[PDB]
């Protein structure tokens, strides 16, 4: 009944990938609150066990907030816009029957894993560390979730090569380079997770094998376990590169630099993972050090990033009539959610990074590791950054998809929503680092236990002060989102509209760069390389002297 | 202007990418220090060490509690634990200051974690593996091992302790 | 037009908070050695 669905079939295709996503995010969410109050020592919990009869603990409410939010949310918005976007910027229609494959893919593959979440068979949280055994029919469940993505690979890799042929000799436009390296270090990082799937817990939960060795299982995943997390990153950077300096009023003022960012992600995204395993027995503590450097490295990706939006920011900045040193600032269109959503969650990116940083230098991670500094680190980085960027995004990219516009009553709401939002996950992030610092443990129902922590007093007022805000944010979300989803209100114009790309300042030197870096089969050869030097001499290592244990399961 | 802006922004990024891997260096040469001072005890024995976990407690160093501690060198002292589905063995793990403690810490069930408060051990402790490291507590006292890996129901509440008699 | 002052006030922020941050946790590191 829409010809743009006709012509623009993967506009329709796309939509299904976001809702599906949005709708994820809001039921994993809704735990959120009361895992904050949690952890400002307020036991909520009955009350949501009323709400909600199915919960059963404290750990199927993380395991539902960790798996919908930070593996299905993020995995489909990745989906969705590291395919649309490439498709637009080379004016072409995505392979759309197996498009279509990969949703149902996502889609058969989460209502498969669901269940077993729902029944309370899986609380093992989204990490699932053998041999904590949950049931069969969530291990096959994410498995084919998480096998989608290999059709997006194939039809992003398809949209290149077929501009490859139509254009012999050309260099790659730049979103389709990003989303093309993009895909690549996915599919490099994906065969981690892969192979602990193929090999031990699709077997181990069908019954086919008793015990699964946890020291490799656990190596395995955090094989893809790190990249994963650039593989929700990177679709926002996508964005915040080519998107946010027009949304602003700029240019990005860097084409190679933006092309060196995502190249340097393919190349040290995936051999670092044991910087997730510091506190682990059995891995060399050399090889530790060697993944801390590397880590060091997949740093300088971000640190570069963080200049080059931010010199567009202030390009823009300046063209809107910015004045001295901080007036560009006050310059740009801060009525503007599409705008104020990812720059923002860029401000509460930079704690996010420090965190980081001191996570990753070995031995300075005995500090914080497993503690609810942790979840400090990471809910400015996924949790604000990412989402925000996503629930910023709504405000052009759904216009684009739908054809319906946007009221300018809806345009408030969302600011609203954003600016809560974001102070809401500041507030937390002080709570959880500063709880962290004082030894409180994440991953545990801690005001089960009122007198264990005293001395985390004040950080639990600002973890509760948190819950309170965020949940009306989650709340006015909700609303906004439903009431642009549920009106009927459609310029089917707007939705032929382009996307807002924003353009890009060329320079002399760039093309020689460019050109290096377009050289994207060699890169790949290397990306390869690198893991099997980084991982090689440890798994084989670890087979050479399996262990398998027997599963247990223990709520 | 623009095409100006263009070199400008190209050479101060050139500059801030020098200073930060300059910065990163020097995090590697701290983080290198640590490695070769005493502190560096904490770091979880590079080697393989296999055991049994549906066993380690009726055969072997684990089994019986009242053997956990075994003093090993001069100055030093094996205290072999056991990190379980909500609590730890030995309770409380009595140990003297100033010596050398090596812990040595399995599991019989599922994946545990020993972060022993106000120190520096923060270790992962896994079903079917040794996890080996070193302390010398110089503060006496009172310690608390928290579990801060999620291991069950009752995990929130798996604590254990140190006794390092004065 | 000319030298991105404000993007250096960024990264100068940026950098700043990384060093806060590090040698802020490599205190306790020692502070609990
Ligand atoms: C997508 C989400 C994530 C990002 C991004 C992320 C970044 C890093 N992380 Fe991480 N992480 C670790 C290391 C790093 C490092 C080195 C980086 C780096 O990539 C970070 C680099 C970032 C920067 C260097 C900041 C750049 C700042 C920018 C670009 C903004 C500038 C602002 C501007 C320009 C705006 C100005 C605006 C105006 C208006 C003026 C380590 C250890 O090395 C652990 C293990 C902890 C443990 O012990 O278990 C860890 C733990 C996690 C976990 C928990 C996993 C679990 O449950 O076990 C998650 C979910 C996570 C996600 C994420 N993490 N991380
Ligand atoms: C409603 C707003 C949110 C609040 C108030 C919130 C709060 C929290 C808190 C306090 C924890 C610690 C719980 C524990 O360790 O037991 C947590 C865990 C977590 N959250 Fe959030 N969060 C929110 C939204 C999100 C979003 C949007 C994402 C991802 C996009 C996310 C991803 C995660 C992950 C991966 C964990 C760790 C789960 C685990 O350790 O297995 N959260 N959240
Ligand atoms: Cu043992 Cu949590
Ligand atoms: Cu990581
Ligand atoms: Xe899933
Ligand atoms: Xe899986
Ligand atoms: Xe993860």
């Amino acid at each position: 009944i829409s010809r743009v669905y006709e012509a623009y079939p993967e506009k329709k295709a796309t939509l299904y990938f976001l809702v599906l996503g949005f709708l994820a995010l809001i039921v994993g969410s809704l735990f959120g609150p009361f895992q904050a109050l949690n952890y400002g020592n307020v036991d909520a919990y009955p009350l949501l066990k009323r709400l909600l009869p199915f919960v059963q603990s404290y750990y199927q409410g993380l395991t539902l907030h960790g798996v919908l939010n930070a593996i299905v949310f993020t995995q489909l918005f990745a989906q969705a816009i590291m395919v649309y976007l490439p498709a637009r910027e080379l004016n072409m229609r995505p392979n759309m029957g197996l498009m279509w494959l990969s949703w149902w893919m996502a889609f058969i593959g989460l209502v498969v894993a669901a269940l077993p979440l729902l029944a309370n068979e899986a609380t093992v949280l989204y990490t699932f560390y053998p041999p904590l055994k949950g049931h069969w029919a969530f291990y096959l469940g994410a498995s084919v979730f998480v096998l989608s993505t290999w059709v997006s690979i194939y039809i992003v890799l398809d949209l290149w090569r077929r501009w490859k042929a139509a254009n012999p000799g050309k260099v790659t436009p730049l979103v389709t380079y990003m989303a093309v390296v993009f895909w690549l270090m996915w599919f490099l990082a994906s065969l981690g997770l892969v192979l602990e799937a193929v090999l031990f817990l699709l077997p181990w939960s069908f019954g086919l094998v008793e015990g699964v060795d946890p020291l490799v299982a656990r190596t395995l995943f955090w094989w893809t376990g790190h990249p994963i997390v650039y593989f929700w990153l990177l679709p926002a950077y996508a964005i915040i590169y080519t998107i946010l300096p027009k949304q602003a009023g700029g240019k990005l003022v860097s084409d190679p630099m933006a092309r060196l960012a995502f190249l340097l992600f393919l190349l040290l995204s995936t051999p670092v993972g044991f910087h997730h395993q510091f506190a682990d027995p059995g891995i060399d503590p050399t090889w530790k050090m060697i993944h801390s450097v590397l880590t060091l490295f997949v740093a300088v990706p971000s640190l570069m990033t963080a200049f080059t939006v931010a010199a567009s920011l202030e390009f823009a900045g300046r063209l809107r009539g910015g004045r001295g040193l901080f007036g560009w600032i006050r310059a740009l269109p801060w009525d503007n959610p599409a705008f104020v959503a990812p720059v923002l969650g860029l401000l509460g990116f930079i704690p996010g990074g420090a965190g980081g940083i001191v996570n990753a230098s070995f031995t300075l991670d005995y500090v914080v590791h497993n503690t609810a500094w942790v979840p400090g680190h990471f809910h400015l980085q996924v949790a604000s950054l990412v989402t925000l960027t996503a629930m910023g995004s709504l405000y052009w990219l759904l216009p684009n998809l739908t054809g319906k516009p946007i009221s300018d009553a809806q345009r408030r709401l969302g600011l609203a929503v954003v600016w809560l939002w974001f102070l809401g996950m500041m507030i937390m992030a002080v709570g959880l680092h500063w709880a962290g610092l004082l030894n409180v443990p994440r991953r545990a129902y801690i005001a089960q236990v009122p007198d264990a922590y005293p001395h985390a007093a004040v950080p639990m007022v600002f973890n509760v002060l948190a819950g309170i805000v965020l949940l009306v944010a989650l709340l006015l979300f909700i609303y906004g989102l439903f009431s642009v989803l549920l009106s009927r209100e459609r310029k089917p114009e707007l939705a032929e509209a382009p996307l807002p790309f924003a353009e890009v300042i060329s320079g002399p030197e760039d093309r020689r760069l460019v050109l290096a870096m377009d050289r994207i089969g060699f890169w790949f050869a290397v990306a390869a390389i690198l893991v099997v030097l980084a991982y090689g001499p440890t798994l084989v290592q670890l087979f050479g002297h399996l262990n398998p244990v027997p599963g247990w399961r223990l709520w | 202007d623009e095409h100006k802006a263009h070199k400008a922004i190209l050479a101060y990024e050139k500059g801030w990418l020098a200073f930060s891997l300059a910065m990163l260096f020097v995090f590697i040469a701290l983080i290198a220090y640590t490695l070769a001072t005493h502190t560096a005890g904490v770091i979880p024995a590079g080697k393989l060490e296999r055991v049994d976990p549906t066993t380690v407690r009726q055969e072997g160093p684990w089994a019986d509690p009242a053997q956990a501690v075994v003093q090993t060198g001069p100055n030093q002292y094996t205290v072999y634990v056991l990190a379980f589905a909500f609590g730890y063995q030995p309770n409380p793990i009595e140990v003297p200051q100033g010596a050398e403690i090596v812990f040595k810490i399995t599991s019989p069930d599922v994946i545990h974690g020993f972060h022993v408060e106000g120190t520096n051990i923060n270790v992962e402790v896994l079903p079917g593996e040794v996890s080996t490291v070193r302390y010398t507590f110089k503060r006496p006292g009172e310690y608390r091992i928290i579990c801060n890996q999620y291991c069950g129901l009752g995990h929130q509440n798996m604590f254990g302790t140190i006794v390092v008699k004065e | 037009e000319e030298k991105p002052k404000g993007a250096l006030a960024v990264i100068l922020v940026l950098t700043l908070t990384i060093l806060v941050f590090w040698l802020g946790v490599y205190a306790v590191f020692f502070a609990r050695g």
